[PDB]
C-alpha cells in the first residue's frame, strides 16, 4: 500500500515537476509506479474539474495524516487570493484544506520554499512561501530553482523508506543535500585559492576554467548540492559550463543584486 | 448570442465548467455552452493565474532579465532566456559569434523535440488512448500492430509488451490508480482497439524514460535543466579542444552528437509513426473536429535560418495567412506599432484607453481583477464566469486587429505555402506533410484493412488531428537540424574560431542611454516575442507577448474569439459532463498557462 501523495501548484513555472521526471536514480516512472500513489497533480493526472476535485477529498478521507502534501509554488495574497484560481476559488483555500490532514508538507523549490521569482519586487500578487501561510505543520524546505532531479527523489525516498522527515537544518533543508556550500567542492577551487579568475567572458582564463567569483558567482554563499551530486545524473552543473552560480537555493536571491555583480569581501570565502 | 468570424456563439444552452483543466502547465478554467444534442455553441477561455514578471523586471539591469523570463516556464525552459538575449542584443546592437549562434539552435532544437514528445506521450494521449482497454489487449496482435506502425523499432516482442502489460494489471488491482483515477475510461470518445491502446501506452512508459536524456544537451551548453544559464552577447560554455578544464571540448561535443542521434531515432521510429497510426484511427472515425482558427487565420514570426541574421533564409519560415489564403503569406513585423497589438477589453487589466491594442514596446502591465455583474457566484468563489467583461489573466493579442491561431500547425501551414510559393527553405516540411497525409489516407488504412480516404492537407490539417501532426512533424524536422548545427559547429570549431561571446557591450558605459530591442522565438506552443526598453543601463520597460496569450486569449474590442474557443465551437460531447472533447482538442494546443500570463 503505497504512500498518497497529493502534489499541488500555486503560481509557479512547472520547473519543479519537469526536474522530478528527470530524476534517474530512482526513476520517476518507478516512484510513480512502485513507491508513492500519485493521486493528485495537475501536471499529469487523467481526470479534470470536478472529477479532478473529488479526488482530493476521497484521499483525505481515507489516508487522513498519512499522505504527503507537496507544493509546487506558492500562493498569492493580493487581488483577493484571485491571481491564482483553482475551481473558482483562491488556491490559498485548497492549500490549507489539503494541509490540514497532510502527515507532511514538501515545499518544492525557491518559490515554494521562500517566495521565488513572483515574490521579487515589487511583488505584485503578494505571493507568499507556503510555510508563512500553514504554520502549524511540519514543512521540509527543498530549495532550487528548480531542485536538482534526485534531490527531489531523494527527499521522497527518505520518507518512504523511514517514514520520518530527514534531518533538518535551521532553515527547514534537509542536511543530506543542503549542507555543503557550492564553493565548499567546486573543481575550480584551486583557481579561486590562487586568485585566478575570469574577468570578461571568453577570456583566456575562460577557457582555462577559472574561478567565476569575478563575474558574480554567488557560490560562496549558496546551499546546494550542485558541486557534488551535479545535474542531469551528473552530467554539469552551472559552473561547470561557465556561468556563475547565481544562488538560486537561497532565500531571496533575486533581490541580491545583478547577478553579475560580485560578491563584497572575497576574504571572508 | 452572436456571429463573429463565422462562428455562431450562444451561450443560451446548458453552461458546463471545467476548472481545473488538467494535463497542461499552468492554470486554465474552461466555461462552455453545448445545444440539445450536445455540440459546443459557446466557449470560454479562461487563464488562472498571473505573476507579474513583466512589472518585477522594471528597474532591472538587461543583462540580468533572461533569467527571470526564464522562469515564466520551466516546460518551455530557455526559450525565453534566447527571447530576452535576443531582445537585449538586438536593442544594443550586439551580434553574436557563430558558435554562440549554433549551441543556441541546438539548445532550440533540442527543447522543441523533449517539449513536444513529452507533451504528446504524457499530457496528450490519454485524450486518444484508454489505459483500462489496454489491460484487455492481447500482447501478441500488438506485436503485429507495432511491426506495421513501425518497422524499424526494435521494442516489439509480444512477451515485451506482456510484461508492460502485467505491471499495469498489478497496478490498477492494488486500488491506487494514482493518475489514472477516476479517468474517462469507456467513454464511447475512445476509438483505438486494445493493441493500439497497449501500444501507445508502453511508448508513454519509454518515452518517460527516455526524455531525461535529450535534455543532457541542455546540461552541457547551459549547466542544468530545467533552466539553463544563457548569457547577453553568446554563450557561457567557453571551448577548448586541446591548448577537459574548458565548458566545451570534443568529448562534450560527441556526448551531444550521441544524443542528437537518439533523438532522430526516437522521433521517426516511435513519435511520428505513433501519431501517424493514432491518427488515421481518429480520422476513420470522423472525428475532424478542433480546426477553429486554424483554418482561415494562422501566424509565425518565422525561425531557424540557417545563415546567422538573415530571415529569408528561415527553414520555418513565418509570416501570416488570413481568411484561408493558402496563396498569399504576409511579412509579419514585429517593430511595427499597427501589427502586434494586445487588448485587455476583456482581461483583468487596465489601459488609459481600452478601446485600442497596444504594442508592447507601448504594453502596460496593471492588474485589475473585477468581475461582470452576470457572474454567477462571488469574486472569491466563481460558478460562472461572465464572459461579456473581464474573464481573464491572459491579454488579447491580435495582429492588425485579427484573431490568429499560433504553434506548430500554423508553422507547418505557413512552410507549406511558403514552398509552394518557391520558397526552397521549407521542401522538408513539405515533404513531411505530403508523406504524413499519403499515409493518413492511404498507406496505414490498408495496412490495417481499413477503407482509404481522399482528404487534402487543406481539408486535414486544420483539425484537432492536423495539430497534433504538425507537432511530431516540427519535433521530427528540429532534430534533424540540430544535427545538421551540430556538424557546422564542430567545423566551425575546428577551422580555428573558438569564440562564444562578444563582451565589446557587455559593460553598459558602453550602451546608448536609451534603446529598444524585440527578439522573437518560435518557441514549442507558437510565436513568442520579448520587447524591452532601456533607459540610463536600467529596464524602463519589459513586454512579453507569448504563444499561450494568442492562442488562449479572451475576445478583443471587437468581440472576436481566440484559437482555443475557435476551437472547442462546432464540437459533439458524447457526454457533456465527460470533459474528454474539450480536453482532446484543448491540449492538442499544448497549453502553457504559466506562459501566457506570466
Ligand atoms: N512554447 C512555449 Fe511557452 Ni511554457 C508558451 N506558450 C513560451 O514562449
Ligand atoms: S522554484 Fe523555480 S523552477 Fe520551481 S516553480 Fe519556482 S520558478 Fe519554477
Ligand atoms: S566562486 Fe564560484 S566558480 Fe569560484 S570556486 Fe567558488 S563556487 Fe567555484
Ligand atoms: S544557480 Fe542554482 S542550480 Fe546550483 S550552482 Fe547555483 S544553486
Ligand atoms: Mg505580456
Amino acid at each position: 500500500p503505497r504512500t498518497p501523495v497529493l502534489w499541488l501548484h500555486g503560481l509557479e513555472c512547472t520547473g519543479c515537476s519537469e526536474s522530478f521526471i528527470r530524476s534517474a536514480h530512482p526513476l520517476a516512472k518507478d516512484v510513480v509506479l512502485s513507491m508513492i500513489s500519485l493521486d493528485y497533480d495537475d501536471t499529469l493526472m487523467a481526470a479534470a474539474g470536478h472529477q479532478a476535485e473529488a479526488i482530493l477529498e476521497e484521499i483525505m478521507t481515507k489516508y487522513k495524516g498519512n499522505y504527503i502534501l507537496a507544493v509546487e509554488g506558492n500562493p498569492p495574497l493580493n487581488q483577493d487570493g484571485m491571481s491564482c484560481i483553482i475551481g473558482g476559488r483562491p488556491f490559498i483555500e485548497q492549500l490549507k484544506y489539503v494541509a490540514k490532514d497532510a502527515k507532511a508538507i514538501i515545499s518544492w523549490g525557491s518559490c515554494a520554499s521562500w517566495g521565488g521569482v513572483q515574490a521579487a519586487k515589487p511583488n505584485p500578487t503578494q505571493a507568499t512561501p507556503v510555510h508563512k501561510v500553514i504554520t502549524d505543520k511540519p514543512i521540509i524546505k527543498v530549495p532550487g530553482c528548480p531542485p536538482i532531479a534526485e534531490v527531489m527523489t531523494g527527499v521522497i525516498t527518505y520518507m518512504l523508506t523511514f517514514d520520518r522527515i530527514p534531518e533538518l537544518d535551521r532553515q527547514g533543508r534537509p542536511k543530506m543535500f543542503y549542507s555543503q556550500r557550492i564553493h565548499d567542492k567546486c573543481y575550480r577551487r584551486p583557481h579561486f585559492d590562487a586568485g585566478q579568475f575570469v574577468e570578461e567572458w571568453d577570456d583566456e582564463s575562460a577557457r582555462k576554467g577559472f574561478c567565476l567569483y569575478k563575474m558574480g558567482c554567488k557560490g560562496p554563499t549558496t546551499y546546494n548540492a550542485c558541486s557534488t551530486t551535479r545535474w542531469n545524473e551528473g552530467t554539469s552543473f552551472p559552473i561547470q559550463s561557465g556561468h556563475g552560480c547565481i544562488g538560486c537555493s537561497e532565500d531571496g536571491f533575486w533581490d541580491k543584486g545583478s547577478f553579475y555583480d560580485r560578491l563584497t569581501g572575497i576574504s571572508q570565502f | 448570442a452572436y456571429a463573429t468570424q463565422g462562428f455562431n456563439l450562444d451561450d443560451r444552452g446548458r453552461r458546463i465548467v471545467v476548472d481545473p483543466v488538467t494535463r497542461i502547465e499552468g492554470h486554465m478554467r474552461c466555461e462552455v455552452n453545448v445545444d440539445a444534442n450536445n455540440v459546443i455553441r459557446n466557449a470560454v477561455s479562461t487563464g488562472t493565474m498571473w505573476r507579474g514578471l513583466e512589472v518585477i523586471l522594471k528597474g532591472r539591469d538587461p543583462r540580468d532579465a533572461w533569467a527571470f523570463v526564464e522562469r515564466i516556464c520551466g516546460v518551455c525552459t530557455g526559450c525565453h532566456a534566447l527571447a530576452s538575449v535576443r531582445a537585449v542584443e538586438n536593442a544594443l546592437d550586439i551580434r553574436i559569434p557563430k558558435n554562440a549562434h549554433l549551441i543556441r539552435e541546438i539548445m532550440a532544437k533540442t527543447l522543441q523535440v523533449h517539449d513536444h514528445a513529452v507533451h504528446f506521450y504524457h499530457l496528450h494521449a490519454l485524450d486518444w488512448v484508454d489505459v483500462m482497454s489496454a489491460l484487455k489487449a492481447d500482447p501478441k496482435r500488438t506485436s503485429e500492430l507495432q511491426q506495421l506502425v513501425s518497422p524499424a523499432h526494435p521494442l516489439s516482442s509480444a512477451g515485451y509488451f506482456r510484461d508492460i502489460q502485467n505491471r499495469l494489471k498489478r497496478f490498477v488491482e492494488s486500488g491506487q490508480l494514482g493518475p489514472f483515477m477516476n479517468g474517462y475510461w469507456g467513454s464511447k470518445a475512445y476509438v483505438l482497439p486494445p493493441e493500439a491502446n497497449l501500444m501507445a501506452v508502453t511508448h508513454y512508459l519509454e518515452a518517460l524514460d527516455l526524455q531525461k536524456e535529450w535534455v543532457k544537451i541542455h546540461t552541457i551548453f547551459g549547466g542544468k535543466n530545467p533552466h539553463p544559464n544563457y548569457l547577453v552577447g553568446g554563450v557561457p560554455c567557453a571551448i577548448n579542444l586541446d591548448g577537459a578544464s574548458a565548458p566545451v571540448n570534443m568529448e562534450r561535443l560527441s556526448f551531444v552528437k550521441a544524443r542528437i542521434d537518439e533523438i532522430i531515432e526516437f522521433n521517426k521510429n516511435v513519435y511520428v509513426p505513433d501519431v501517424l497510426a493514432i491518427g488515421t484511427l481518429y480520422k476513420q472515425a470522423g472525428w475532424l473536429y478542433g480546426g477553429g482558427l486554424a483554418a482561415t487565420n494562422v501566424l509565425d514570426y518565422g525561425e531557424y535560418p540557417n545563415v546567422a541574421y538573415n530571415k529569408s533564409t528561415d527553414q520555418l519560415p513565418g509570416g501570416a495567412i488570413l481568411n484561408g489564403n493558402w496563396d498569399e503569406v504576409f511579412p509579419v513585423d514585429p517593430r511595427d506599432s499597427q501589427q502586434v497589438q494586445e487588448f485587455v477589453s476583456h482581461s483583468w487589466y487596465k489601459y488609459a484607453d481600452e478601446s485600442v491594442g497596444l504594442h508592447p514596446w507601448d504594453g502596460v502591465t496593471e492588474p485589475n481583477y473585477v468581475l461582470g455583474a452576470n457572474t454567477k457566484g462571488t469574486r472569491t468563489r466563481i460558478e460562472q464566469i461572465d464572459e461579456s467583461a473581464k474573464y481573464s489573466w491572459i491579454k488579447s493579442p491580435r495582429w492588425r486587429g485579427h484573431a490568429m491561431e499560433v504553434g506548430p500547425l500554423s508553422r507547418y501551414i505557413l512552410a507549406y505555402a511558403h514552398a509552394r510559393s518557391g520558397n526552397k527553405y521549407a521542401e522538408r516540411p513539405k515533404e513531411q506533410l505530403e508523406y504524413s497525409a499519403q499515409m493518413i489516407n492511404s498507406a496505414i488504412p490498408k495496412a490495417l484493412g481499413l477503407p482509404e480516404t481522399q482528404y487534402t492537407l487543406k481539408q486535414l490539417l486544420p483539425s484537432t488531428i492536423g495539430r497534433t501532426l504538425a507537432r511530431a512533424l516540427e519535433s521530427q524536422y528540429c532534430g534533424e537540424m540540430m544535427h545538421s548545427d551540430w556538424h557546422d559547429l564542430v567545423a566551425n570549431i575546428r577551422a580555428g574560431d573558438t569564440a562564444t561571446a562578444n563582451v565589446d557591450k557587455w559593460d553598459p558605459a558602453t550602451w546608448p542611454l536609451q534603446a529598444k530591442g524585440v527578439g522573437t522565438v518560435a518557441a514549442p506552443r507558437g510565436a513568442l516575442g520579448h520587447w524591452i526598453r532601456i533607459k540610463d543601463g536600467r529596464i524602463e520597460n519589459y513586454q512579453c507577448v507569448v504563444p499561450t496569450t494568442w492562442n488562449g486569449s479572451p475576445r478583443d474590442y471587437k468581440g472576436q474569439i481566440g484559437a482555443f474557443e475557435a476551437s472547442l465551437m462546432n464540437t459533439p460531447m458524447v457526454n457533456p459532463e465527460q470533459p474528454v472533447e474539450i480536453l482532446r482538442t484543448l491540449h492538442s494546443f499544448d497549453p502553457c498557462l504559466a506562459c501566457s500570463t506570466h
